[PDB]
């Protein structure tokens, strides 16, 4: 009766269409980052099939400037779009203040991109969560974002199919100040554990980024080095 | 280029010559100026032609639509009005017109109507380049006791004078008389020209 | 038959979509204020989780500008936007008029807003209420707001989950003008009672405003004191 | 079959969905006007809940301009636009003008903009009834209107829950020239009678404005004088 | 299966939304009109029910200008708005042309207004029918409308509840160049007979105009006289 | 089923919605004409009721211009707006162009008018079928249009209730180049015989026009003689 | 359940509507046409029914320019404002770039025409197919058009009701440069033989061009001669 | 630059030279002024070359579109009103040209057409920087009583004379006589130059 | 109950619209393409039925421009419109820039346009795919896209019919470095056996690029050449 159509709270207060949504990022690939040292990381699972794909080129974290990059989860076109928008809605602050100074702007306009989907009648939401990390004027800075709208900033967190699990996971173990290298070995532990139903970690994508410089992304030999 | 109606009695006359020129080169000699708008009534056009000629499918149209609708003929102070309107509408971008509107309805009006929508009545009104002649001849001799004869004898002296002292008035003086009897009714080039060479006027 | 559309009265002269609505706002937190001695006080229950939130980033008493803030319950997503339109449309009174004179203005722009979806058709309602507090040129002042639009002044009140529970404490043990430190007492008291049917008050978020000058935010220890 | 959807005349003529609004408005309090001496009267039940409430905020005779004022019944929300949409309707009447002379043709706005969502397709209707009271350039005048849009005028009246009663009492009992002492009585009266099948009147709402001046809002304990 | 939806033919060629219009029209007053020696008189049956209502101020017979005058019958509000609406049209010929020549034009152009809600999708039809009555350029002259935009000149005629009755009264007893007097005599009977099957003809409503002069609205004695 | 709903090919490839219109006009009145010796004419079986009507003023052969005539059957209102299109819409090409040339000009314009309801979504087509007839630069032409936006131009047709009957009489004793006295005659022949299931074949409305000059309606005399 | 709405693919990838809309075309009359020698000719089965049709008026094969002429199938109405469209559609290149240069552009026009209200919601598709047919700068050109937008140039072929069997004809026995006078032999017999169930060819309508020079429509005798 | 439309019996003519200049500079000397613009009629171009060009391409389909839709060839006094609208409309951002449109319906004509809509008919007129040298000998040797030969050698001696006391008229003069009988032609330039020669004139 | 309607997540986070819509291209012809030495080809099979079809005028690689070129595979009048718009957005990004230096660009925007009808309510989505090939700034490149928007770059892929085959044949048999003429020999190899279920492979359309020029088609002799 109540879960066939978006448009409309249910008797109980709830967006059945935006929950509908929910589902489908849960059944994403699994993500998760957090702060460490001086700056902060992003560590996606890049579960491959085929031998005729072309690799990297099924680049999950991505940039939207040399000091932000995000990663996503969800229906996958919907992702694509929602990644562009944020990178031009990233330029405009640029060209009118010249200086992207909060982050945490960035991400509230794409977000209330995604809010506005919630309530104008005629129009499917976004199927997509994603996580944006990079510093700015502050500092390092980690956010999350759901179909809703809704925004939060973390100390760590993960996002995608393995969330509960690998959230779990640094739940407990997270260290505050973990210096670099070993926050990456703590996460690529925690996204193990959890996605890890299935043994093999296979080849995970991570890039970081520290106070002071731009991001780098890290080479198939380095990750390999901590898997 | 000089146009002038005149009211009497149970009529209405209403006359032109009809000479088209560009500063001093006369370019066209037979131009129109007097048209039927109605059954019973005409208008007379006067300035730059693209505007007056617009003005007048316009005012044609409208007219007929009118008719059929509302199953009478408009009104002479009605169609006045309309006019009016329009003009002055677009004073800031106006038709560069001189308009003078004729005709019989409950009784004869001859308007007079300027590019900013400006409407009055009057018992006669000359419209023109030659205005003043046939305003001078007119204002001479007219007199609201005569036939409709005497009258567009009147009409085609005034007009002839103003071809004397006006180099933008010439060619021939065409006349239509509108009465409610036989409507509106444009007389014979023939007759005009007869009854110039019996007063002893010219071309 | 009657309360699958937002659209449209029921027989009986109900907008079911905007119940509907009302739902979603009692399962939200519970929050309260209280005008007191020559100031006016908020105060929210912020129940947490996971160890892995970033603690006070999710902050429920929000700044609408130095001299005014608000607290909210109900859908999440749309309290932020909400927010956030009343912080532009208050900078708006500013700019104009050199001064936000009369505050009770800038909670009637906010509820227009919301009872514009009251009734033009294609669009869902704002699943939330909220409540905004600061002091104006009236003096300290107090509203409340429900997704229909609705808006109310008071002397104390609640809003979220344990609405009807803290307003009838307050409803009886309310102290016309308890100075501050009392107040804040009373208030926590009466939260507690509330939503305390779960024992533990956790960390509540606090924070208050005295005529003559600027919002002041309760810090952890501070809170914790009367706690 | 004929009674879901407001769009569209029924077999026999009816637009139902006005008429499930109408039902909304009888739930709404009850309240009444009339004309007396040399001005007219508005009262209103101001029926109380919690010790909670802060009291007098919940106006529910609201002035339009020092002339004239209004009482309204039916959806609380829809009630406070409609009202709102008046005064800035007033105001304009004002200023283009310089003065609002004729006090029905303010009342005549604020109908048709109700009669608009009557045929308009995709919009709900306003759920609510108001009467409109003041002296104008024709002298004192009284005003009702329906979410139909439908307007008259009386020489008294009532609305909202008890208005059957209440009017029948007036219809019997009504009094062409009373002075206001006695208007006043026989309105509280006839308010009374009506809503009192529960016994206690409680605190009524009354205001008044004559001839020659500005309206008058009766005082706490001078309402408790009739009382 | 074809009678719930007002946009659409009907498989035998008709719309049935404007047909349940015309049920409405039928359940309104009734009134009647007809030219006679040198004008035309509109006569109204003011059925009145409360001593409670402002007698007069329930004016049925209204007026478009000094020279015309109009009678409706349906649902009250789409009555009124649809008057103003000729009003101002009224006007609009008024001041382009200098003068309202054509009456035939004016319900012309409000006729078509109706007749756009007829085929333009989201939006109900005009639940009135009403005659225009008044004196033009060309004479005197007798128009009715429908809810469909049907318009017609008549000689007499009536329109509301006992059309049928009334109509049928005229059809036979109808006399050409009746003088006034005589004329409002025959109408007022032909009302009286049809609508009087409750015995009582109560107070009609009676208004004229005559070819060189403005409307004439009969006082309360005068038309007593003929009742 | 496919039945309910004029959007919209049927399994069959036919616009149901055109189909129920195009029953609205059989049942409209019949009307037929015919090009004859240097002309062309026009005639309409005038079916009256009542003694109360006006007689004449239910013209049903209506001039668009001097040149050109036209006469509808279906539903009345679409027909007089359709109508009324026409006629401004030949305006238009007398003040462009100076001249209204061709006639088939001015219907397909109409047509195209009808045609547009046959697809754009949110609006119910034209239940009405007229035909055109007059003298234009090509000389006398006839033309007929129906719902659908479909026309065709004739040497003998007609339309309405009656058109199957009326028409095949004409398949068989049309004659070519008959001359108006004999041409009216034929004409009221077949429009009797077809409609005249009910013996009386009352007052029908006749004009023509003959090349060289305008229209002219014949007075209830003259048709009065071919009666 | 899939097949009453247009708007929408099927669970297995079709447009119902559009097919639906093919269906009306199939019971549209018979064309064909193939390109010959150093042109291309038309040839449309004019199926006559009544004396009383104006014989030529009817016109299947229409002109668009001078050089380029198109036969339809299907809904007349569409058929009709489809042609209109490409006529202004091939002034408008002619005007802008001096010259029609390439005709299979202009057909691509009309085909998004066509494609639009394959997918635009509300509103019907043209239930239409046509041809078009003429000589441009690459010279003699073939095209073909269904509702769906879909077009391609042809050496020969056919549309409405006999086009499969007409086509397989050709299929057959196309001879690829057969001069005219055989080209349009071997058409009409192909015509023949397919909708010839029916014996008697009748009249049909036929129209061809020659690279070098203009249009030219085959008059009575001479198709009789073929025929 | 300079054209020419004349009237008689039962023909129009119309012809233009074809220098087409920037000031003194003669940039062009074979432009073309004279088109056909239906079976029956054409028109003659003069002033802006952007302008006019659009304006006959507009045209030119305009007609087409016209007869394929209304079955008959558009009559000339509706073309002359066409045009008059378009240009009028658009008077106070005008197409800064001057046509002169000739052809042949029920009866011969030709319009000449302003910048502001302004359309008037003569039984010849010209137009152009070399007018009023041709409107000379056109007034001095025009007849209504020749035979479309005459015309044409008339026509000729108009243009050739204009282009002796008009620096801005020159090149090859070509025309077009358009008749009922054998629709609108072009004269062949051979037989055209031969003229000239046996006219004794030059150019 | 999920699967009737495009707009709108299913309980399980899919868009059933975008589903059947994918269901649609399966269904369509088979095609692929890979890079090779130093560009990379395109290769269609093109399946062809009647002898009355105009052969290559099927063409089913279409050129964007000299350097870039794709196929398509789906409903074919939505991949022709797709088409032309890239084209023109080709043509846009040259006259701004002077030059389409990134390919990926390209498709990007037309994916863009795919993914708006993925949730902008009343309008059905693409129902086709393709693929982009050429070589740009950075180099030869390779691009599919969906119905859904979703856009991904390859060293060899497919798409179609047999998508699933001779994706797995390159899958296995895929020779990265592949010189042209042993390239286009393993694509007509694999495409052969997919598709070949059917055994004759018919003729194939071919054309490739090569770094440092423009397209080459391949002539029907020299691909039979391969065939």
């Amino acid at each position: 009766a109540y879960d066939r159509a978006i448009t409309v709270f249910s008797p109980d207060g709830r967006l059945f269409q935006v929950e509908y949504a929910r589902e489908a990022v849960k059944k994403g690939s699994t993500a998760l980052g957090m702060k460490f040292a001086n700056g902060v990381l992003l560590i996606s699972d890049k579960k491959v099939r085929s031998r005729l794909i072309e690799q990297n080129s099924i680049e999950k974290i991505q940039l939207i400037d040399d000091y932000v990059a995000a990663v996503t989860s969800g229906l996958v076109a919907d992702a694509r779009v929602l990644v562009d928008f944020a990178r031009i809605s990233a330029q405009q602050e640029k060209v009118t203040y010249g200086s992207l100074v909060n982050i945490e702007n960035l991400v509230k306009r794409v977000a209330d991109q995604m809010q506005q989907y919630t309530q104008y009648g005629g129009v499917r939401p976004y199927g997509v969560s994603l996580i944006f990390a990079g510093i700015d004027q502050i500092g390092p800075r980690l956010f999350d974002c759901d179909p809703a709208g809704t925004i939060n900033e973390y100390k760590a967190t993960a996002i995608g199919s393995g969330k509960d699990a690998v959230v779990s996971f640094l739940e407990r173990e997270y260290k505050e100040n973990l210096p670099e290298k070993e926050a990456v070995t703590l996460g690529i532990k925690a996204l193990k554990s959890s996605l890890e139903e299935g043994e093999e970690l296979k080849a995970p994508e991570i890039a970081s980024i520290t106070v002071g410089n731009k991001y780098r992304i890290y080479d198939q030999e380095e990750v390999k080095k901590f898997l | 280029t000089t146009t002038v109606g005149i009211t009497l009695k149970d009529a209405v006359i209403m006359a032109t010559e009809r000479r088209v020129t560009m500063e001093n080169f006369i370019m066209h000699k037979n131009g129109k100026k007097l048209f039927q708008i109605d059954t019973y009534t005409g208008m007379t056009i006067a300035g730059l032609v693209g505007d007056a000629q617009v003005l007048v499918r316009y005012m044609k149209a409208e007219l007929e639509l009118y008719r059929l609708q509302r199953r009478v003929n408009m009104p002479i102070e009605a169609v006045a009005t309309l006019l009016s309107n329009m003009l002055n509408q677009v004073k800031y971008m106006p038709y560069m017109v001189q308009l003078l509107v004729g005709g019989i309805d409950t009784a004869p009006h001859v308007f007079s109507i300027d590019a900013a929508g400006g409407s009055v009545e009057d018992i006669y009104a000359s419209t023109g380049s030659g205005s003043p002649f046939v305003y001078g001849v007119l204002e001479s001799q007219y007199s609201e006791k005569m036939t409709v004869d005497e009258g567009v004898d009147l009409v085609i002296r005034a007009i002839s004078a103003a071809k004397q002292r006006d180099s933008a008035s010439g060619g021939m003086i065409d006349v239509a008389v509108i009465t409610r009897k036989d409507g509106y009714v444009q007389l014979p080039t023939d007759q005009i020209e007869s009854r110039i060479r019996k007063l002893g006027l010219i071309l």
